[PDB]
């Protein structure tokens, strides 16, 4: 499967998503630049809407841990 | 890892498969428990970051974490560099050279070069500020996994 | 903990994975069974006061009685330093310090001085201190949770 | 899960809560002195009604065996 | 593999068969997931040509990946002898003669012959050239069976 | 549980009840004149009628091999 084919479910907790996400980033093998590249764009960008506007409000600058805290009612 | 001889030398050995397999099974088990710290402390003992690369990855599953531990390692690597600057003028021939946090990431550094520094008199050990970085970014992870 | 070599010296080697699980699987198996007391004692066989802390904190579970027994140990610790006052003046350069409750538990003292004292002559028998205060918390744990 | 929301239960025994106290407690990883702090406050407080009283009359100075045996029939 | 002898010279020793068996299970387990990778990087420490082909004639099953990889193997030995030309003149009775891809492969050369390369002043790291091999070819199918 | 609330039950054989003694006796740390005392006596006392009137008529003296074979059949 393609990094490209990883998005989060409409039902799917981000949480789950995201150890999706950094296991295919794993088989990525991409120089280390592209790979943070990947992370700050494809990560959200196939995020679900209900989610993908909890991150929209976290502005630019965050981290993991934050980002993970903030889409768990979701 | 690095361990004394009969001999009364310290030399490398390897690591053993039922060991591996222990830390492994650790991981399976018990995931993130705090249980994890003393048990990955105790079969540490004597590592170098080649042996801890080695355990960090041959992880499966839990992604994000070892994400989170990777970059975690990186900053407080960019801290090393930070607080030890690089040294006055060129590297002696009577001697080697000092270490950066990439090196103590096992990074740039090769075996020999790690058996140098923490065979050598005085020795450096990089395996123990290397083992902080690893139980600071495991905190981390320990309490953001808590619920 | 500290064995002896072929030699025919004292020397530290670490304890085994499979002496851990065994460990493990006691306290899993016969939790608070008097057995507990032996099977201890008997895995326990020239273990430092860093390894004993190491089967302590790997403990999972049974935390109010993990709880009651650090409590003890701090308790009969307070008591070693109580009973046995410092001494007289400075240390000599000659001669290595007496140690306290907190080096008798592993806390204040590192591994190279935890086997000073027991490897040189006289030795002293930090380990047994300890081994009394885990079996005293230990029919302390085995009399409140008998049922 | 955070160390304000262990509390035990109408029916819970002392004993499995205080089992969850000192795991929680054993995920904190602040000052000793105000892990003492936690101790002597926050354990009693969140006690229920029937063994909070019972903790009330064993009053201060008190350690956990009188504890866990004073709660045992709550 | 080649491992050093108490005495403090290099000799050839043996694979173990709970190292083969542990081989054996890390494939039968985590097929082509990259855990594999650093796990065979550990297992094939100090390890011969002729010990690598053992370990991949000893698979079973994933007969499509075994193939691709063979044929990324010779692929590999074919570039070793391009790049490296054969070298001028006869051989000399006083040295031994350089490898081509197929002793790399372990094909063409016999354990001695694996020995005095890797043992001799300067050393050659045959093993490490196959191995590259190894993990490039491993790339190439941990990027095919991704899904 | 405590060593006084070591009973036989009134089907259970002695035997049973013997081990139930010697396990709870295992966590007594007690003075060895204290527990030859509560060997003789409690175990006696709390042995169940039927068995109880067959332990009166072995006398006093008695060791535990004799004593489980007596009462074997209640």
């Amino acid at each position: 499967t393609s990094i490209l084919d990883i998005r989060q479910g409409p039902k799917e907790p981000f949480r789950d998503y995201v150890d999706r996400f950094y296991k295919t980033l794993r088989a990525e093998q991409a120089s280390q630049e592209v790979k943070n590249w990947m992370t700050e764009t494809l990560l959200v960008q196939n995020a679900n809407p209900d989610c993908k506007t909890i991150l929209k409000a976290l502005g630019p600058g965050a981290t993991l841990e934050e980002m993970m805290t903030a889409c768990q009612g979701v | 890892p690095i361990v004394q001889n009969l001999q009364g030398q310290m030399v490398h050995q390897a690591i053993s498969p039922r060991t591996l397999n222990a830390w492994v099974k650790v991981v399976e088990e018990k995931a993130f428990s705090p249980e994890v710290i003393p048990m990955f402390s105790a079969l540490s003992e004597g590592a170098t970051p080649q042996d801890l690369n080695t355990m960090l990855n041959t992880v499966g599953g839990h992604q994000a974490a070892m994400q989170m531990l990777k970059e975690t390692i990186n900053e407080e690597a960019a801290e090393w560099d930070r607080l030890h600057p690089v040294h006055a003028g060129p590297i002696a021939p009577g001697q080697m050279r000092e270490p950066r946090g990439s090196d103590i990431a096992g990074t740039t550094s090769t075996l020999q070069e790690q058996i140098g520094w923490m065979t050598h008199n005085p020795p450096i050990p990089v395996g123990e500020i290397y083992k902080r970085w690893i139980i600071l970014g495991l905190n981390k992870i320990v309490r953001m996994y808590s619920p």
